[PDB]
């Protein structure tokens, strides 16, 4: 008589790692887990513990595993799950480190609104009045804030790097009292750049 | 035109396309100056006589990660110390950050790079004493489990993570007590259990030395990694 020899998994990323990025579909496959047994027994996989597997399912037949409900890297970026294999003698487990791949997926948001600024008609050109400030939780150039007016302004610039506002022309009371400026800030991604705007108040003072 | 001066932004944005995280591999208790990152394809030129943009280092943790600008290469830094992923030190992962700042507009990007430390075979199984005992009685029937002692870490353990860190248990011949692996079995070579084989004869043998080794379940069979312990069992009249 031979004793059963337990399954056991031959996938290599159980060595490093396996990467999903967080836009994957629900439903979609992500993996194909794979196991061998000595004795040709016929394996069902499985994803047992709670958090894993409401992120995860398997396909107990074939180990096709495929995703249950939406990753959000911003939320959570990273799994170690567990998979079990099960000659239907023993069971057999095996952990593995999900890493969640980032898209551009959140627009910047602003600090510190509302925002408005009184200040008097002989501020002098080039006169620092005013910081805006935003950020952005993607990665890279999905993170990286750019500020500008839309449109621009004649009186007003702001710094696209450090959203500083600065006066670049004379004021002038009796023209105007008060500009409604809006203030854009957009990540910097190459294909699908996301963006936010802001109303920024400046009052001329006599 | 508005955008004309969008190629000033250029600097410090990926060199290729792709996801943004830099992630890459490489074995635990690697040597110091390991290359971890060939190239970080960032778009610019730091360093020399006129650079477009400046890099260095953000979150790096105990100074793992050493950055050459001008070739845009990321080395480990392990004078001293060892890259161990096993107990006690753990380490399964670096994170850093690479901070990019564009010279001519200002903005700044960070890039991110994860480091996966991948498992040696690099330690062998250990048991937890020096040598183990069993007592049989005599009328011990044969098939009889009379050893369990690996039970719950008293046995062999290996620190390594997967495989590399699993046991089973075998007996081998014993030359200075040749019948000792005729009477005694390790029917299931994952506990270590041991089972009596034939029947015992107080009046002829009282003694029985067991030769028991522990291997590991490295992928290559000539990275396995094994240890030896003896069983003696001492039979009992009452
Ligand atoms: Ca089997
Ligand atoms: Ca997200
Ligand atoms: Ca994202
Ligand atoms: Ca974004
Ligand atoms: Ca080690
Ligand atoms: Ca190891
Ligand atoms: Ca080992
Ligand atoms: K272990």
């Amino acid at each position: 008589m031979q004793v059963n020899r337990l399954p056991f998994f031959t996938n290599h990323f159980f060595d490093t790692y396996l990467l999903i990025s967080e836009d994957t579909p629900v439903g979609s496959s992500v993996t194909q887990l794979l196991a061998r047994d000595m004795d040709n027994d016929p394996l069902v996989f499985g994803v047992p513990g709670e958090e894993a597997s409401r992120f995860f399912a398997v396909e107990p037949d074939t180990g096709v595993v495929w995703l249950r409900q939406p990753l959000d890297r911003e939320t959570k970026s990273e799994f170690t799950v567990e998979f079990s294999v099960s000659d239907h003698q023993g069971v057999i487990t095996r952990k593995v480190n999900i890493q969640v791949g980032d898209v551009n997926d959140n627009a910047p948001t602003f600090h510190n609104q509302p925002y408005s600024v009184r200040i008097p008609e002989n501020t002098p050109v080039g006169t620092p009045i005013f910081i805006v400030n935003a950020t952005d939780p993607d990665l890279g150039a999905g993170g990286s804030v750019l500020y500008s007016f839309q449109p621009p302004s004649p009186f007003f610039a702001i710094d696209s790097a450090r959203g500083i506002v600065t006066v670049i022309q004379e004021l002038d009371y009796e023209v105007t009292q008060a500009y409604q400026l809006t203030v854009n800030a957009t990540d910097q991604d190459k294909t699908r750049p996301l963006s936010t705007l802001a109303n920024l108040a400046i009052i001329i003072t006599d | 035109m508005q955008y004309d001066d969008d190629w000033q932004y250029e600097d410090c944005k990926l060199a290729r396309g792709g996801p943004p995280a830099t992630i890459v591999a490489i074995d635990e208790e690697s040597r110091n100056g390991t290359i971890l990152v060939d190239n970080m394809l960032i778009k610019g030129t730091a360093g020399g006589p006129d650079p477009t943009i400046e890099l260095s280092l953000k979150d790096n943790v105990d100074y793992w990660v050493l950055l050459d600008p001008v070739k845009q290469m990321l080395f480990l830094n392990s004078t001293g110390r060892v890259l161990d992923r096993d107990p006690p030190m753990n380490i399964h992962s670096i994170v850093v950050q690479v901070q990019c700042v564009n010279k001519k507009v200002g903005t700044v990007i960070y890039h991110e790079v994860r480091i996966v430390v991948r498992d040696r075979n690099d330690n062998s199984p250990t048991f937890k004493h020096e040598s183990y005992y069993a007592t049989v009685n005599e009328l011990t029937p044969v098939g009889t489990t009379i050893f369990t002692g690996f039970s719950g870490d008293n046995g062999a353990t290996d620190i390594d993570d997967g495989p590399n860190g699993q046991i089973e248990y075998v007996i081998q011949y014993n030359p200075e007590d040749p019948t000792s692996n005729d009477t005694f079995e390790i029917p299931l070579m994952l506990t270590g259990n041991v089972v009596l084989r034939k029947r015992l004869n107080y009046e002829d043998k009282t003694r029985y030395y067991v030769i028991i080794q522990a291997n590991d379940r490295a992928q290559n069979l000539n990275e396995r990694r094994t240890t030896t312990t003896t069983l003696t069992v001492d039979l009992e009249h009452h």
